[PDB]
């Protein structure tokens, strides 16, 4: 109780201290922290264009949804308070979700014990109440005190609101409400397109909570799936139709979703698209954009075949994949799946090459600003340095995720067959 | 021309020459605008 | 009798995943590459 | 400005990274412990 309040106080104090210093303007302009879809300056530009009588979507600078326009129209003066509130909200939601999940896990593990479906000598692999006591508080601390999250907050990037919506989706799903879950997933899909892939894991968790078997010759399964899908799609339809009536146009749609899907702007970031499409042969551009945006939606089905009985680990992997392979990535997207590492640290004995990967990620994080400076202000370097750093960062992320997946499977094998 | 109607034949021949030369000199028939078919394997090998 | 069931299930699931991989690979990669990288010629 | 000399190395490197991810996931999702 007191630990959570103390953590919140420390996080708010650090953010408030950094808001008043001489580094806020420097932080607000980093290409690693803001994107053409997240910058605060584009928000104020759109609001000014509306007061000059021009449509915000008639140019090439503003790519935000109308709901952001409404919110910040009413709260432009109190901007710095909003982001603190949102970060606290996502931390608290994660805390309570993890508490409930741990209860389910211990109860499920306890039930198997008497059905004696575990090997005779498998102990020291059994979860105990003394070790799961401080997992939620840790999760909250890892989210709040991550430098990526603090940097995102001081820059007033819109990614914080997206993270809050995802965290509320997780909280409502684990607590067992499907209507609110569908609403929050629709709100997350409205802002960015990729969160639609989290539809399958949440449905699997809900079905498992109802004790409904998942089979092709079942009746409850199909009815539940149909109801959930209908609620989600209706939510999306109503939000879009409501968005039409703010400015009486459909122009926001190509400005947002077309921009995400087609990647016209070539500003550098920590992703894999910008330099590839600045150095492309025009004959193959369509084929390559199609391939590299199918890659994101590719893994959901086989992962759902393998991880059918473990929906939450499935969610964690899917969020990491979205963060790695999106068109305009930011460190704020990276922090969200890093917040989940404490949940999976009982798998530490089966991890291999964790040390080198952590060191490499840490080094690349510091090497981004120095090489940006040497390229853009000194003139002593070129874009190849920056491209190499982005390549190394993404490779390290992929290796780390694969390691966690391997450790999970190895522990399952040892649980079933004997240590 | 075989039937002996000179005026209609003249008009038809005018249309024939106009259409043929319109097709022949089209700006899109320049070989230099298209990617060489020899180098495509370089592109498809790395992800195949 | 748990181990046999748990080896059989995992083998079957691996087979299913491999089949999905192969099916999506051919069924999308061939038509997509053919239709996006073709020289369009009309009829003469 | 970008580098005008290497439009062909970029394709190979980026596709190599994507292939690394694909190989890891395929090997993890298709095989079984023996
Ligand atoms: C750890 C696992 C890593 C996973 C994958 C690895 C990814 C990154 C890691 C290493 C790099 C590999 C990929 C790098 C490729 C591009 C980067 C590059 O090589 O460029 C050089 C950047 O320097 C660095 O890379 C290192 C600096 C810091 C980065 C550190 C690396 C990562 C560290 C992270 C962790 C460290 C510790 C952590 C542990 C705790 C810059 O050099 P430069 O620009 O001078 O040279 C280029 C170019 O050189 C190359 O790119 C090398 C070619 C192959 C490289 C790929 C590596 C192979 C395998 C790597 C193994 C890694 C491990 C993987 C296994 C896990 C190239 O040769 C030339 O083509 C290029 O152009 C050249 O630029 C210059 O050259 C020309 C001549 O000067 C010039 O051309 C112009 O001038 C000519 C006139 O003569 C003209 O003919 C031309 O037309 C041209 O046009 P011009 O008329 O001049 O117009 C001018 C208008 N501006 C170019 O201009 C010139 N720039
Ligand atoms: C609207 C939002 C859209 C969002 C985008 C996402 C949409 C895509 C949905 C995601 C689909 C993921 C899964 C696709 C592969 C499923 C095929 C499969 O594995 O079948 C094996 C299948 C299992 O058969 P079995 O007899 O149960 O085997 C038991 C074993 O012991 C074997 O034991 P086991 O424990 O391995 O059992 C395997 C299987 C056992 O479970 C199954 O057999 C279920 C398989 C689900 C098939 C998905 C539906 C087909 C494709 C989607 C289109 C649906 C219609 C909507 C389109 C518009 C129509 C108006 O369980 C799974 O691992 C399947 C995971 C899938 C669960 C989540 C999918 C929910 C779909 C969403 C429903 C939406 C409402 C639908 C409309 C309702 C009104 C009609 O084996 C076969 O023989 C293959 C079938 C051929
Ligand atoms: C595969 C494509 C077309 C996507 C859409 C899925 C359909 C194939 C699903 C939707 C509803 C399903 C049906 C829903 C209910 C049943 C009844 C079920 O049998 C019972 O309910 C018997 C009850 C008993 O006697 O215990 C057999 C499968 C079947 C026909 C299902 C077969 C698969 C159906 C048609
Ligand atoms: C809820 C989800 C599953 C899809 C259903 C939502 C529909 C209510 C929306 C989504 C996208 C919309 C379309 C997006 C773009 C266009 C192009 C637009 O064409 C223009 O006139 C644009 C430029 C111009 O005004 O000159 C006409 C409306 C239309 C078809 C929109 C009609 C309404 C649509 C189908
Ligand atoms: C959750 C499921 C059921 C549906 C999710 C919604 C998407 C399927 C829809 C919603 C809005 C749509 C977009 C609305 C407007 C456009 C612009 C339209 O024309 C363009 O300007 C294309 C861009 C370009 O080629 O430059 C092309 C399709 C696209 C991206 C649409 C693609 C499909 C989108 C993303
Ligand atoms: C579950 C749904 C989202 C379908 C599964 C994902 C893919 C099969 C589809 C869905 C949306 C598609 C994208 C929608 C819009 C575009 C923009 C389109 O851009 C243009 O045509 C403009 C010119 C160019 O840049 O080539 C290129 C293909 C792409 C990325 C599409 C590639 C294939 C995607 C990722
Ligand atoms: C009102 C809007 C702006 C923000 C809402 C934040 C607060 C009120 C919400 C967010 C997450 C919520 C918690 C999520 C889960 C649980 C577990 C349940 O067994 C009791 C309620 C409890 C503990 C909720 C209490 C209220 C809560 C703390
Ligand atoms: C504008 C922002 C704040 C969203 C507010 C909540 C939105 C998502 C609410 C308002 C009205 C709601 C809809 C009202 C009725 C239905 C019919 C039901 O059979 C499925 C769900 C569906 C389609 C709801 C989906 C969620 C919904 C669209
Ligand atoms: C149905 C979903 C889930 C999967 C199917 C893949 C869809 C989304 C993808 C795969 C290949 C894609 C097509 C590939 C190339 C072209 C040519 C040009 O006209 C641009 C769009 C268009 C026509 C794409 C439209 C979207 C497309 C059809
Ligand atoms: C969205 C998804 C469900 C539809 C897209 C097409 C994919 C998923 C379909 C097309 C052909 C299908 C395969 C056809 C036959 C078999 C053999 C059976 O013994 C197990 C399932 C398996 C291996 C199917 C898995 C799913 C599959 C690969
Ligand atoms: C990358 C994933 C996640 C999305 C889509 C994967 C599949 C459909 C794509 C990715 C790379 C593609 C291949 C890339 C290059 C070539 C060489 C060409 O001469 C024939 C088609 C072929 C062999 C493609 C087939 C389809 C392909 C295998």
């Amino acid at each position: 109780a007191a630990p959570l309040v103390l953590v919140l106080v420390v996080a708010v104090t650090v953010r408030a201290a950094l808001f008043r210093s001489s580094l806020a303007e420097f932080i607000s302009e980093r290409v690693e922290v803001v994107s053409p879809l997240s910058s605060w300056k584009r928000v104020v530009e759109g609001l000014s264009l509306l007061d000059l009588g021009v449509s915000p979507y008639s140019g090439a600078v503003f790519h935000e949804t109308p709901l952001i326009i409404y919110l910040f129209h009413f709260l432009i003066d109190y901007a710095e308070l909003v982001f603190m509130i949102t970060d606290a909200l996502t931390a608290i939601a994660l805390y309570f979700a993890i508490q409930d999940f741990n209860k389910v896990v211990f109860k499920k593990q306890k039930l198997l014990l008497e059905l004696d479906q575990y090997a005779p000598d498998v102990a020291e692999l059994i979860r105990t109440p003394m070790e799961m006591r401080y997992i939620p508080l840790k999760v909250a601390l890892f989210y709040l005190l991550n430098p990526y999250t603090i940097l995102s907050c001081v820059a007033k990037s819109t990614c914080a609101i997206n993270n809050t919506l995802i965290a509320f989706f997780i909280l409502t799903t684990i607590k067992g409400s499907a209507f609110l879950s569908a609403i929050f997933l629709a709100l997350a899909t409205y802002q960015s397109l990729y969160p639609l892939t989290l539809f399958v894991p949440g449905l699997l968790y809900l079905l498992q909570r109802q004790y409904i078997p998942v089979k092709m010759k079942s009746k409850a399964f199909w009815i539940f799936s149909w109801e959930y899908a209908m609620m989600y799609v209706g939510s999306l339809v109503v939000i879009i139709c409501l968005s039409f009536f703010l400015l009486s146009s459909w122009d926001f749609i190509p400005a947002v979703y077309g921009f995400i899907l087609s990647v016209p702007d070539l500003t550098p970031n920590i992703g894999l698209f910008w330099y590839f499409f600045a150095e492309m042969f025009e004959h193959f551009s369509l084929f390559f954009v199609c391939v590299f945006q199918i890659n994101v939606f590719f893994y959901t089905i086989p992962l759902a075949i393998k991880l059918k009985e473990h929906p939450i680990f499935f969610m964690f992997i899917q969020i990491a994949v979205i963060a790695i392979f999106k068109s305009y990535p930011t460190v704020g997207d990276v922090a969200l799946y890093m917040a989940f590492f404490p949940v999976w640290n009982h798998l530490y004995r089966f991890l291999r090459n964790i040390f080198v990967l952590t060191c490499i990620i840490i080094v690349c994080s510091l090497l981004f600003p120095v090489l940006w400076h040497l390229w853009i202000y000194a003139g002593s370097a070129n874009s190849n340095f920056f491209y190499a750093i982005t390549l190394t960062f993404n490779v390290g992320q992929i290796l780390l995720i694969s390691d966690y997946f391997y450790a999970f499977l190895r522990r399952e094998y040892y649980l079933t067959h004997g240590l | 021309l075989a039937s002996g109607h000179l005026a209609s034949a003249f008009v038809a021949s005018q249309e024939a020459v106009t259409s043929s030369e319109l097709a022949f000199f089209d700006p899109s028939l320049l070989h230099l605008l298209y990617f060489p078919d020899d180098q495509k394997f370089a592109i498809y090998i790395p992800l195949f | 009798a748990a181990g046999a069931a748990a080896t059989h299930l995992e083998v079957a699931r691996g087979k299913r995943a491999a089949l999905f991989f192969a099916a999506v690979a051919i069924v999308l990669g061939l038509p997509l590459w053919w239709k996006t990288t073709e020289t369009y010629r009309a009829s003469l | 400005t970008p580098d005008f000399s290497m439009p062909y190395n970029v394709i190979c490197l980026t596709c190599t990274v994507v292939a690394v991810c694909y190989g890891s996931f395929y090997n993890l999702l298709t095989r079984t412990f023996h």
